[PDB]
């Protein structure tokens, strides 16, 4: 049968939808991840944790690509994000690659993903996902943007933000380092320095995942010879390069 | 149109023309007939144009997904397999005459696919209405294990023969060279063999040489404050 | 089981009242204030955010204000998240009216539809209602400017001026005492700001915590031009009314 | 409360119902060990036959999902066959629609999603088995992926399972710290089987027989199982080292 | 708590609804299966609750395919439904691959099926253990299927109230023939240990039924035991217990 | 197109052309029709290209799953899946499939599947369009249980006449040998069977 | 790009293989070369954006400096290497300036020279640069006063950081200052508040982010 079509999100007798509050707790049990928005790029960073010392963090992806020019990174539950990134990609393709053809604006896509969060707080047999996403991107219309998607199903633009267990400390860190004008390089230094205080293990560049949605790079597209068309503004930094960056904090 | 694809040991080359005809009417002098299922998997299309374009849109999305899921280069035959199944249940009411080319880490590949859902392999294939004219020239000069430069030429010349003996082939010849273990090189307008001859006098007239009835202004620039 | 894990959430209570709706009104009082006032030249929608953070960008935040169509916009008070779904349903219903009748949708019709969805959640399916309250600014050709407030139960009531969100009591009374029916857009712009500064959840109302929007008939020919102001123009008007 | 009986969060953000699923794979007393060789991946695992009246040839914890990918299961046997079936259908599925055999990586990811879906419902019981997939792929090389009830998965240099698997893990970690690479060097897969047995005997403190072990080997483009006789050959070679 | 569905789980790592279902078969009839070299011999105790019944009319032995014997114990209506599904499976295989389903293949499929009803609170588990086997080109096979969805290879198996009495004798029977033994001789055996497992059912009386699938006599089809062979077995078991 | 397979002593040899026509234009002349759906059971495609390829993919999908749960398929078992899909598209799809394989349950076997879908065991099988002209030669010259060499040359000779009388059969002749000695792909270039 | 690389390499081979007095000439031309890149005298010697060179020039100018040998030339160089840092007008000056002073600290120079160079840095760090930077360079100057065995100059400096930087406070940089502070108090021979401030340093390091050096201290 099917008798689970009663929502598993409810209100509490003291107001405040209780289920999404619990789901927001799981983010404070999650890993720390942060995004600093520059005025000529965006940087996102997260820490890799595994349950084994024989585990490969070379086939572990916590920063994932949605479209060349837009990246995402989570804090919270792994499994939840693993399915949710696939649904983000799927709606972006079915509603903006088969209808509007080109890669969406950042603002558009953020709204669309928040609708799926919303539709896991409406129906039975589904309770919501317990991660928060930072979706960094650039469109040529609204410029650089950094957004944060809630487990409530809302979005917020931020100037700089963190999510994870060390989020509260991190936004206090960013207060004094932040400035309305930043370079992309300086952003890298600020981002990794804040995340060093939100990791209580050892802080390597082999176990720290770095990505920029900064400079275009054409040769990562797959072809060259038309410069009006580029390749990905997303660019993941390999490990040895990140090690160079640890020295640049 | 005409599409040639030549497979050889070290890679594959797919070339096409830019003349778009609807009927004997030429729709476009210039149009890109090279399409992208994926960034390594290029094709070009003949027959009816809307059907080729639609199905590469549709399968481009599915492959793009797959490429994200594996996070590495998409296999050519994935595209092949999906096209075939799609077309087979219409039974070829969707006219897609595609030459599907691509490279991947299990070698060079070259396929053709028909409306009904037939697939062929070869070390060279040709499709469209000008396929026939292309054939002949290829089969004389072709050898096992061509050089990339040599292959370039031979491709472009084959399309050239299409221009001269086929009426769906014309304006520009573009080439895309896809080599194993590198980036695909899109050589647009590799050979431009036809210019509009010069005219002998310019066609201006002074104003109102066409009569005008009335006029109005019409604003889209926005909306209005007061 | 399956009846073992349901306690029955969407039945009536012994006063004839839906548990979930009553809880919803309380959760909307947690969320920031939004006020609607109707001038005889326009409608002013003015909303205060429920979140303001250390480094929250609110300079482009269009997270309370949404254009449903080019004559109907809403101010949102409640869960922003919950509101999303109905916002886009409303866009679809509006465009459908234009598509088949070649005419802009009346304010009455659009609101009545959304209310039906809310009523529909407790009517069938075991589903909860969205904890949302909307204030609708809309123009039609049959009642002119119309002002509406809707609640999570699915009922609409007209107003001349109304408030939702946090601190509705205080706001409502002040609005009654100060509002006159011959006010303009200018007067209403200033009246809304003063009311929001008695209900600010901080100790000061700031330009980046304000979303401010108008629908004005000063646009030529009597056409209605909706304007969602830029962050420098809100700062511009807030020093004019003498809060900051 | 009743956030521990169905899969709904607590005021900690924790799913207790899901955590319990891990706690049941110790009840069959099956350990497995899987290491990447030089050109192979070997998994050796316990085989419990407590009676005569159980026929030992049938007692199998090894299910072939693909031609090339083996699966070894630690935990209750109903859920093992259930999980094997889903995985087999999906592998075939992908071969049909994508024109090659399903990657090990992608199969692991697939079962992870399905596991999450079994904890997404509120009347569905998570499949409590822990699954080890072993392969030699042609793009990822030797691979081990271990999926788990929650729907988390991650790649693996080596892995162990069972109630006693900490000890096994300790051994393997130290080996790869001396060797300083993520796979055992040798060059005959047979001797990688022998090495794996030695570490297992050290870890659980017991020497095994040809019917206390069941052994699976993936070489290039293939997976097969060793018979009980082949295993006895290996135990002579322990003497020979 | 943890006793109200089949998709709770305890911190102990145990599912009690499922475990409890094994107790259902523990109050069922005694049924045995001897794995032979040429085949299998099933026997089942049929309790007699009155003398109004008509013996060997009340079937618990249903054939599935033309070569797989199935006999079950526990809650009877439930077991008849389990066999009901399995006949559909037999026809489906035959339809697609044009050959009768193999013995291991059938075992597989039933395991999936019993798995399904302990994964949802919207279907009820079964209350039977079934014993089935046969001959195929991979040899003779014997399987016992729990209501948990578990099966294994079996040299000999039993279930019912007197599963203990049965299994104790089967251990000694592998001592008598450590090379396994013939199906034809196992008929007489099959009776013997139901009489021994009727010493746990010694405040009732019983009817003995025996069925066989063997490659050396019946050409590898599942048939019943009846007539002269049957009464030889009945006489054998009597004199021994007397 | 012509395809055939012929049993012999120690296994079975499969034989095909590599020319594929549509109309008067040859689409390609080196496309292999010898298809692998199991390591040890191969099959042969003829007639309309799409129909046979589609069915062949479906059967491979189903046989994979057979191996991973129940053990390997037999030649028989495999023929039935081809058969039954052709029975479900007997008014739509025209396919000639020969399923031949070498087992150790049954040594070499030839099954053939018509357009409408029926399975038929034969000691030799022919199908296609061009293989109906070589039919009489087949039966008059056939021998039961030949040598490996005798089988190779018989298939070579049958298809030479086929290419003779049919313009749709041409290119190279391709053969696969299924045995307990290995799997032997053979290729004969045109000059090599034109001498004869 | 090839020219600044080749000139750097040329210096290095002469040092270890030929003579340390032939490398001297190439050093002086190297510093002037570095000024051309820094003022963009061709486009920074790569043509049109400063591209790669921007980073490289101040990085090879400090590689030169540590190599190296205590020389009067080396001493003299450093006073005007802090003007070269302002010449660029870039925002990346924060990161490199710390390593610049540190290299000069390493090489024996004596009481005056290390302190004067570090103080000078503080003067340019309050001009326009970050608040984080000044505090770092104050930490460095503070350590110098203690090394040279001056404990009134160390104490007085330290008080103004710690007491007024609770309004510009998020930094893990006050852990450094407390530990240093205890060291100063120890050598004034007042152990009362040496102990009180040590405890505070320990508690301020009980939160987990701290380098290995930090705990060693």
């Amino acid at each position: 049968t099917d008798r689970y079509s009663f929502s598993l999100t409810t209100f509490s007798p003291s107001g405040k939808l209780g289920q999404i509050d619990y789901a927001l707790t799981a983010v404070k049990q999650g890993v720390t991840s942060l995004g600093i928005k520059a005025t000529n790029g965006v940087v996102i960073a997260t820490e890799k944790k595994s349950s084994s010392p024989l585990a490969m963090s070379e086939t572990l992806s916590k920063v994932s690509l949605l479209t060349p020019d837009i990246g995402a990174v989570y804090s919270g539950m792994g499994p939840d994000y693993r399915v949710l990134v696939d649904k983000s990609r799927k709606v972006a393709h079915t509603s903006y690659k088969r209808i509007y053809g080109e890669y969406p604006p950042t603002k558009l896509l953020v709204s669309e993903v928040a609708k799926i969060m919303q539709e896991a707080t409406q129906s039975g047999g589904v309770r919501p996902f317990g991660v928060s996403l930072l979706i960094a991107g650039h469109d040529e219309f609204n410029g650089f943007s950094l957004y944060q998607v809630d487990p409530s199903g809302s979005y917020f633009p931020w100037k700089a933000t963190a999510i994870g267990k060390g989020s509260v400390a991190a936004k206090t860190f960013l207060e004094k380092r932040w400035n309305d004008e930043l370079e992309l390089e300086d952003a890298i230094h600020i981002a990794l320095l804040t995340l060093k205080e939100s990791v209580e293990g050892e802080f390597n560049g082999d176990t720290i995942e770095l990505a920029i949605i900064g400079d275009e790079n054409p040769d990562l597209l797959g072809y060259t010879g038309i410069p009006t068309d580029k390749g990905p503004r997303f660019r993941k930094l390999t490990s040895q390069e990140i090690n160079d960056r640890l020295e640049a904090l | 149109t005409t599409i040639v694809g030549v497979k050889f040991n070290n890679g594959v080359v797919i070339a096409a023309d830019t003349r778009s005809t609807q009927g004997p009417i030429v729709a476009d002098k210039n149009c890109a007939k090279l399409h992208r299922i994926s960034p390594k998997i290029w094709c070009a299309g003949a027959g009816t144009a809307a059907d080729t374009e639609a199905v590469t849109q549709l399968i481009g999305s599915n492959i793009e997904l797959h490429s994200l899921y594996t996070s590495r280069e998409p296999r050519v035959v994935s595209a092949l397999q999906m096209l075939k199944q799609h077309l087979f249940k219409y039974q070829g009411h969707i006219g897609a005459y595609l030459i599907v080319a691509g490279v991947d880490p299990t070698g060079s590949h070259l396929f053709s696919i028909h409306a009904h859902g037939s697939t062929d392999v070869g070390y060279y294939l040709s499709l469209g209405s000008g396929s026939l004219a292309a054939m002949a020239v290829l089969e004389s000069h072709w050898k096992q294990d061509l050089t990339k430069e040599e292959a370039i030429k031979l491709a472009s010349d084959a399309i050239q023969a299409g221009i001269w003996n086929d009426l769906g082939s014309g304006s520009n010849v573009d080439v895309c060279v896809m080599e194993i273990g590198k980036d695909a090189e899109y050589l647009r307008n590799y050979l431009t063999p036809n210019v509009r001859e010069e005219k002998q006098k310019s066609y201006k007239f002074p104003r109102g040489t066409t009569a005008v009835l009335k006029e109005s202004i019409v604003n889209i620039c926005d909306i209005q404050e007061e | 089981g399956s009846r073992r894990y349901d306690s029955r959430t969407t039945i009536f209570s012994p006063e004839g009242r839906l548990y979930q709706v009553e809880y919803a009104l309380e959760s909307i009082s947690h969320a920031g204030t939004a006020i609607g006032i109707m001038a005889s030249d326009g409608i002013v929608l003015a909303a205060e955010r429920k979140v303001t953070s250390t480094l929250l960008e609110q300079d482009t935040s269009t997270e309370k204000l949404y254009k449903l169509n080019d004559k109907i916009a809403v101010a949102v008070a409640g869960l922003t998240a919950d509101a999303e779904i109905l916002i886009n349903t409303a866009r679809i219903h509006a465009q459908n009216y234009l598509k088949t009748y070649n005419e802009d949708i009346p304010v009455e019709i659009l609101v009545r539809r959304l209310s039906d969805i809310k009523q529909g959640y407790t009517q069938h399916g075991g589903l909860r209602p969205f904890g949302v309250s909307f204030i609708y600014a809309g123009y039609d050709d049959r009642y002119g400017y119309q002002l509406y407030t809707s609640n999570p139960s699915g009922n609409y009531t007209g107003w001349k001026a109304i408030s939702v969100g946090a601190n509705t009591s205080a706001a409502q009374t002040l609005l009654q005492m100060d509002y006159k029916d011959d006010m303009k857009v200018d007067d209403a712009i200033e009246l809304a700001l003063k009311t929001l500064s008695k209900t600010t959840d901080s100790s000061a109302l700031t330009y980046d915590r304000l979303e401010f929007a108008t629908i004005r008939k000063g646009a030529n020919d009597g056409e209605v031009y909706q304007k969602i102001f830029k962050p420098q123009e809100i700062k511009d008007i807030l020093v004019k009314t003498g809060i900051t | 409360g009743y956030d521990r009986h169905i899969t709904i969060f607590s005021p900690e953000g924790r799913l207790y119902q899901v955590e319990y699923a891990f706690k049941a794979t110790n009840q069959t007393n099956i350990n497995s060990l899987a290491v990447r060789g030089k050109d192979c991946t070997v998994v050796i695992s316990q085989k419990k036959v407590p009676d005569k009246l159980l026929d030992p040839t049938t007692v199998s914890y090894i299910f072939c999902i693909s031609r090339t990918i083996g699966m070894v299961v630690n935990g209750p046997i109903p859920d093992a066959r259930n999980a094997a079936l889903r995985a087999k259908a999906e592998a075939a599925e992908f071969r049909y629609k994508y024109g090659y055999d399903m990657p090990c990586d992608v199969l692991a990811k697939r079962m992870a999603n399905l596991s999450q879906i079994y904890t997404q419902r509120a009347y569905m019981r998570p499949l409590g088995v822990i699954l080890t997939f072993v392969s030699v792929d042609e793009e990822l090389g030797p691979s081990i992926y271990k999926t788990d009830p929650a729907g988390y998965y991650v790649g693996y240099k080596a892995t162990a399972t069972g109630p006693k698997q900490q000890e096994i893990t300790t051994n393997l970690e130290n080996h790869f710290k001396k060797s300083k690479i993520d796979h055992i060097n040798e060059e005959s897969w047979e001797k990688v089987v022998e090495f794996a047995i030695t570490h297992m005997i050290d870890a659980l403190g017991t020497e095994f027989s040809k019917n206390d072990l069941e052994v699976g080997v993936a070489t290039k483009d293939k997976f097969f199982t060793l018979s009980a006789e082949n295993i006895e050959e290996r135990l002579v070679a322990i003497a020979e080292q | 708590g943890y006793d109200l569905s089949n998709s709770v789980f305890s911190p102990d790592g145990r599912n009690f609804q499922v475990e409890y279902a094994v107790k259902a078969v523990e109050n069922g009839t005694t049924s045995i299966g001897i794995k032979c070299n040429d085949g299998v011999v099933f026997a089942v105790e049929k309790l007699i609750t009155s003398k109004l019944l008509v013996p060997q009319k009340n079937v618990k032995i249903q054939v599935v395919d033309r070569h797989i014997g199935c006999v079950y114990s526990g809650l009877i209506p439930d077991g008849r439904h389990l066999v009901n599904r399995g006949r559909e499976e037999a026809a489906s295989f035959k339809k697609l691959y044009k050959t009768p389903i193999p013995i291991p293949a059938f075992a597989d499929r039933l395991g999936q099926y019993v798995q399904a009803h302990t994964l949802y609170n919207s279907v009820r588990p079964f209350g039977v253990s079934t014993i089935f086997g046969g001959v195929d080109k991979n040899g003779a096979h014997l399987y016992m299927l729990e209501p948990s969805g578990s099966y294994w290879g079996y040299k000999g198996a039993a279930t019912g109230k007197g599963r203990q009495s049965a299994k104790a004798e089967l251990e000694k029977l592998v001592d008598h023939h450590p090379e396994g033994l013939s199906a034809r001789e196992a008929v007489k055996q099959a009776a013997k240990i139901i009489y021994l497992a009727h010493e746990d059912n010694k405040e009732k009386d019983f009817e003995l039924e025996i069925s066989w699938c063997s490659l050396s006599e019946t050409n590898g089809l599942h048939k019943f035991v009846k007539g002269d062979l049957l009464q030889e077995a009945i006489d054998f078991a009597q004199k021994e217990i007397n | 197109t012509s395809i055939m397979a012929v049993t012999f002593k120690d296994g079975v040899i499969l034989g095909a052309d590599s020319r594929t026509t549509t109309g008067a234009y040859i689409a390609n002349r080196v496309t292999d029709k010898l298809t692998r759906v199991h390591d040890k059971i191969w099959c042969c495609r003829s007639g309309s290209a799409a129909d046979t390829q589609a069915i062949a993919d479906i059967v491979q999908y189903h046989l994979e799953l057979y191996t991973s749960q129940y053990g390997t398929p037999s030649t028989e078992t495999a023929a039935s899946v081809f058969k039954e899909l052709c029975y479900e598209n007997k008014d739509n799809l025209t396919a000639g499939i020969i399923v031949a394989g070498y087992d150790d349950k049954n040594k070499g076997e030839v099954y053939t599947i018509p357009l409408g879908g029926s399975v038929h065991k034969l000691p030799y099988a022919i199908a296609g369009s061009g293989s109906t002209f070589i039919y009489g030669y087949c039966d008059k010259n056939f021998r039961e249980n030949m040598s490996k060499e005798e089988t190779v040359d018989f298939i070579k000779h049958s298809l030479s006449q086929a290419i003779k009388w049919d313009g749709s059969s041409g290119g190279v002749i391709r053969m696969v040998v299924l045995t307990a000695a290995g799997v032997e792909r053979l290729i004969f270039y045109p000059d090599e069977y034109e001498q004869l | 790009m090839s020219l600044p690389g080749s000139k750097l390499e040329e210096a290095r081979r002469l040092v270890n293989e030929k003579q340390y007095n032939e490398a001297e000439q190439v050093y002086l031309s190297l510093l002037d070369k570095d000024s051309s890149q820094s003022s963009a005298a061709a486009g920074a010697s790569v043509d049109d954006k400063r591209r790669n060179e921007q980073e490289t020039s101040i990085l090879e100018l400090g590689q030169l400096y540590v190599t190296m040998g205590a020389k009067d030339k080396l001493r003299e160089f450093i006073p005007h290497s802090t003007e070269y840092m302002m010449q660029f007008a870039k925002s990346k000056t924060v990161k490199v300036l710390k390593t610049l002073i540190e290299k000069f600290e390493q090489v024996p120079d004596s009481l005056d020279d290390q302190i004067f160079v570090c103080e000078k840095s503080i003067e340019f760090a309050k001009r326009e640069k970050r608040v984080f930077l000044k505090h770092s360079l104050s930490i460095k100057l503070a350590t110098l006063h203690y090394q040279k065995k001056q404990y009134k100059d160390s104490l007085a400096l330290i008080n103004d950081l710690l007491r007024e930087f609770k309004k510009l406070d998020d930094k893990p940089s006050l852990v450094d200052v407390h530990l240093l502070e205890s060291k100063v108090y120890h050598k004034l021979r007042n152990l009362a508040k040496s102990k009180a401030s040590l405890t505070a340093a320990r508690t301020a390091a009980n939160s987990i982010y701290c380098p290995t050096q930090t705990v060693a201290e």
